[PDB]
């Protein structure tokens, strides 16, 4: 009496398609047919990937499908024993029904499920500490020459679970052990639909979720999310519904006239998504609140340019299949306004996976931490359809310094390696950069690696200076006519940032010695072109 | 902090006290035997 | 008979609020409600901050509200052993009764505590390539394994204490996991006001305490104090107040003629805290009286100017919205007085944080140990809604020699790094 909408699994057609293919698909054909080819039975399967996206699901769904005996459960290194040879009896015990099922009952026996959970923490590589650890270099060995030795076992299934597949002994993955590996991502938007339905399906069975509340908005605003976020966003929203009712001033009560009204709103969802819940390989608005600290004001021409340049980029990388990987360099003057305009040009791609590399989260660290940190997150940027990375302040990054020069060649080199490194097959990835010395960054020959340059320019004229005097609102009525007066017979070379620090210097003075003090320290700055 | 170690062990055979003598309780039947031909 | 006035929490209503709302809001409801939906119950809590600020006493109350069980607890590392696979046995003797009540009673089980202490020495990330590592690695899978596994319990609850909240795992604290995580910080002038009457409830029962004494007073007169203070200030003020009733010092006994009339008066508490108590989240203020030691003198024009521009840019640092970062450079001649001039600025500026880092308390340091120190005091500084940090003989920090040149890289980077990173959003 199995029916797969029983199961309750979104987002994993194909991977169960594969399985019960290549696994139960030789066990469910008529015996004379399977017994003609002359074939035996796979042996194992291996699961990994990121935490949170549904594997020890599957094996227990796994484990009620089958008219079979109760597996038995492994709960990460629950052998160990500090006597001598005990370790070895304990994993030579898991195989005693199976043997003497086989030893009596020849090809008509049933399966005998076993499911190792993490089992990264006692099977890692052999000869790795000096004869391993004493206590890991014969439980490997055990292992190895229990599940296909020389006495021949046909009844069998071992599952396995591991988020580090790579520590994992190379010997013990061979076609005729652990075989069917599968790997188990994020889910795309058709994923979210089906897990937001098989979570919300028992509350719209009893008219307990109000008719408004529409689940392509949730599916369409939650941007690589997990299963596990996905349900703890309802269950969120479900307890902030049953709070309202509850009263906790003074002693608990709980009201039983209402109680009868319980419905749960669009409200609570939006509030749940708002303070609650953070994703993981999503993005926020807490980064560029951080950094786009007092927005973006158009005082001149050149900004508008420089949106749009970005804009085409975006475009190409989103579109073409040629080139995958696309990099732009920003260069400009110092105190003008290059990373406010990449967090900008960022942030208006609607890629789903945006992240920021900085410098200002690796206080004190070597070079090899650097290294790690910058690897680190280009591995996450490689999950995902579309990826948007940004470097920030790459002078600060290398630790450069004109005297002597000195510098990090480390980072140069990872750096240099990793402009030209393309993602795996049918990905895209865009790498955006910020500097404010372009003359250095080409004598280490780093202008080749990057595709395309942008100029992020000062303010150059009176009529800019005005324009974004009105744009701030700070000078009104007859004090603006006064600097339009003294201004616009010469020429200015400042930025927008030391402007508005110089605006609020200036603001500090008496009612009545205000723009004075404004022009002098517009005059004292000097311009130098 | 190096650690993880392992040990080995032996027995004793404390159950010493002997049981033979209470056993031969054979006599007191043969007796009574006697008794009842 | 549980009431939350009988708690005896002062300055964590949102917390609470938060903390009730979330995880026990759905152990209250009808159960037949609860059942037509389908809703697993929450599994944990986290709760970092600063050193003194209630963390421990918000689960020692939370243990001892509900009808469960006596909680266990675990008071650091104590389950760490010698041999193999002893930790482990250690770990999964925790889970064991909760596991045997859900196999038998089904769903009408009770409630399961388990209460782990500075989860920080145990938990750490657990690695990514075959080095370092060591019992953490086991020790981490076996936990991470007993709390959400292949076999589902709905009736525990884990919660967690630490200071360091940037070591823990990443696998230990998804939605499933301890997914509430709670911040408890300084409180602000109403909080100080109801941890100072929480704390002096008996001794006004009794008439114990004068007329004199003004709470709201001591309410406002300190600032940047912590729980763990607040009451230390009051018990200084009562052994100072009993103290005075003992006239037999060299021998010990009691007058037993003015005891009747014991009581405790302003002065008290005013010599307790001017003497005994000492924040550490606040100015002090000795520093200026080690580093002006001859005070200054007018003698002449600039140094009036030198003080209006200090002012001005004091001022501007307070009101301001666009600019919340700030800074100055006082530059001259040696034997000028700049240290001086710079220590009085500070002084007269009235923020609540006010702190000195010297090149004199890191003598024979490497590079690495100043860039810890340099970054442990900004770090402080980033917990208060007012600031002001002094950074004196810049170039001995850096280890300047005009042979070569020679200096610190590190050191520089470092600060030139510091230099523009603003606050948390409004301070
Ligand atoms: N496709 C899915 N459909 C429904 N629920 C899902 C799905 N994927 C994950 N979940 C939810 O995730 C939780 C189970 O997570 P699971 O035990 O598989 O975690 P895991 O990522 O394999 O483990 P870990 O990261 O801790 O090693 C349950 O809430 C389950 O509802
Ligand atoms: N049109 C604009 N373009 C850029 N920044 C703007 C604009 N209008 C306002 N701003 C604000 O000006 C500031 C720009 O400074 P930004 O953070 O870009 O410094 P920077 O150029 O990286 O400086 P540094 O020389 O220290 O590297 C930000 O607060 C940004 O919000
Ligand atoms: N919010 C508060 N209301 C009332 N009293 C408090 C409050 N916070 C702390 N206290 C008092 O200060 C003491 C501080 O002890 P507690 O165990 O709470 O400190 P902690 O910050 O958790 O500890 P540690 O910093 O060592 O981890 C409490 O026992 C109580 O006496
Ligand atoms: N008007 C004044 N300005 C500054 N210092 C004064 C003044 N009047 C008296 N003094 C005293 O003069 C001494 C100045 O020494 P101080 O340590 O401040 O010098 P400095 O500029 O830091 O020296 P160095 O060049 O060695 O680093 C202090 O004792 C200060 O109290």
């Amino acid at each position: 009496d199995w029916n797969f909408e029983k199961m309750g699994i979104g987002g994993l057609d194909k991977e169960f398609s594969d399985i019960f293919r290549r696994a139960f698909a030789s066990r469910v054909f008529p015996p004379e047919i399977v017994e003609q080819m002359g074939c035996k039975h796979v042996k194992g399967i291996l699961l990994y990937g990121p935490p949170g996206c549904g594997k020890t699901l599957l094996a227990r769904q796994i484990g009620k499908m089958l008219n079979a005996r109760e597996p038995k459960v492994v709960n990460g290194p629950e052998i160990l024993n500090k006597y001598v040879g005990e370790s070895e009896a304990n994993i030579r015990k898991l195989f005693a029904d199976a043997e003497e099922e086989q030893r009596r009952l020849g090809a008509n026996s049933g399966l005998h499920i076993i499911i190792f959970d993490e089992i990264d923490a006692i099977c890692k590589q052999r000869g790795s500490m000096a004869g391993s650890t004493g206590v890991h270099d014969t439980v490997v060995n055990q292992l190895l020459s229990k599940i296909d030795g020389v006495e021949q076992l046909n009844n069998i299934l071992v599952i396995g679970m591991t988020n580090r597949p790579d520590l994992i002994d190379e010997a013990l993955l061979r076609p005729g052990r652990l075989e069917v590996k599968m790997e188990i991502g994020l889910p795309d938007e058709k994923g979210r639909l089906q897990i937001l339905h098989i979570h919300t399906a028992r509350m719209r069975g009893h008219q307990l979720l109000s008719a408004d509340v529409d689940i392509k908005e949730l599916a369409v605003e939650t941007k690589n999310f997990s299963g596990a976020e996905l349900e703890g966003l309802v269950r969120a929203a479900q307890s902030t519904a049953m709070n309202r009712h509850i009263k906790a001033s003074t002693k608990v009560e709980v009201d039983m006239e209402k109680a009868e009204s319980l419905q749960v709103t669009r409200g609570d969802f939006l509030a749940s998504l708002e303070n609650d819940i953070k994703p993981a390989f999503g993005t926020n608005q807490e980064d560029y609140a951080s950094y786009i600290m007092n927005g973006i004001i158009k005082w001149g021409d050149p900004v508008t340019r420089v949106l749009d340049d970005g804009e085409l980029l975006v475009q190409q990388t989103k579109n073409s299949d040629r080139t995958p990987l696309v990099s732009v360099l920003l260069e400009g003057p110092p105190h003008s306004g290059k990373t406010a305009l990449a967090a900008k040009i960022a942030e208006e791609s609607n890629f789903p996976f945006i992240k920021i590399c900085s410098p200002d989260k690796m206080i004190g660290f070597s070079e090899t931490a650097k290294c790690q940190a910058m690897k680190k997150i280009f591995d996450d940027a490689y999950k995902s359809q579309l990826s948007c990375v940004v470097v920030d302040d790459i002078e600060r990054l290398l630790d450069y310094v004109p005297i002597g020069p000195r510098f990090s060649n480390l980072v140069l080199q990872a750096l240099l390696v990793l402009l030209k490194k393309a993602p795996p097959q049918g990905r895209k990835l865009l790498i955006i950069g910020t500097t404010s010395r372009k003359d250095v960054l080409q004598e280490m020959e780093m202008l080749n690696a990057f595709s395309t340059t942008i100029h992020v320019p000062n303010i150059a004229t009176g009529e800019q200076l005005l324009e974004a005097l009105e744009l701030l609102g700070n000078f009104k009525d007859k004090e603006r006519t006064t600097i339009a007066q003294q201004v616009k017979g010469k020429k200015v070379w400042i930025g927008i940032k030391k402007l508005l620090m110089l605006i609020e210097m200036s603001l500090q003075m008496d009612p009545e010695y205000r723009v004075r003090k404004f022009l002098a320290l517009l005059r004292e700055e000097g311009a130098s072109p | 902090a190096s650690g993880i170690i392992m040990d080995s062990s032996i027995s004793k055979q404390a159950l010493s006290e002997i049981e033979t003598r209470h056993s031969e309780i054979i006599k007191l039947e043969n007796s009574i035997r006697e008794l009842h031909d």
